[PDB]
């Protein structure tokens, strides 16, 4: 699951422009950053953040876990 | 660097600040967005800018990027703040399929 | 070092003072962090300065730790004690997700 585009992910246009103010390309990428860090960003707010947290956990994987020599 | 618009209105690109010289007494306060984009139209005297150019120039040394119905919605502000017509061609109108255009007349101050 | 703002105050940071041209003896006392804020706005004179950049500058010197928004609170300070009109500036700029503007005139004596 950790291979797939952002853009498979359902999230509404502000959230992905958001995200791809700081690069974010692929998921994955999204899951190794916490929510402190993501929430210091331009126009990435609360609301936008329930969402893509409740997406996430739609997916199960909630923000903060960590991986073994990705990639 | 201060300009003038069309012998009626003055704007400098580093306090954004609008002044018409009918009314002196108000000034008038416009976005950072809108300010920056009319300036980038003032650097090209009255010829077309593309859209997708004045709009990644505007926006990415922003750092963030937006979608471009933000372009629409700041020069629909610019064209309202102004008192510019409605879809007459007086300071700026939009030229389709290839950009923007601006009408009034560029003097620089200084 | 010592500054003039809009020709009107006279700041002195090494010893956070603030005098008026129009009230000499008048002089009024701002907080360290104000004081720190004043002068990198008037070390980049009209360039604009980015939020994490005022509060590393302030803060990371003597190794504070506080919230982003106590920024926010140093500003409206300065803005109350500079009796600067929030909604139309003429010494601190509010510039949204870049951070702020010292639009005033600023000199340096020596």
């Amino acid at each position: 699951i950790l291979l797939r585009p952002v853009d498979d992910l359902e999230l509404t246009v502000r959230s992905a422009n958001c995200l791809k103010a700081e690069a974010i390309h692929y998921i994955g990428d999204l899951v190794q950053r916490t929510e402190v860090e993501l929430l210091k960003t331009p126009n990435l707010g609360k609301k936008s953040l329930t969402e893509i947290k409740d997406v996430l956990a739609s997916r199960g994987l909630s923000l903060g876990m960590r991986l073994e020599n990705w990639p | 660097m201060k300009f003038i618009l069309a012998e009626k209105f003055t704007f400098d690109p580093l306090s954004n600040t609008l002044i018409d010289k009918e009314d002196s007494e108000e000034i008038i306060r416009l976005g950072s967005n809108e300010s920056r984009i009319l300036w980038l139209l003032a650097q090209r005297p009255n010829e077309v800018i593309s859209r997708n150019d004045l709009h990644d120039f505007v926006w990415r040394e922003q750092g963030f990027e937006v979608d471009d119905s933000s372009l629409t919605q700041a020069i629909s502000t610019l064209r309202k703040m102004l008192k510019d017509s409605t879809k007459s061609p007086q300071y700026v109108k939009t030229v389709p399929k290839r950009g923007y255009q601006l009408i009034a007349r560029v003097e620089t101050v200084e």
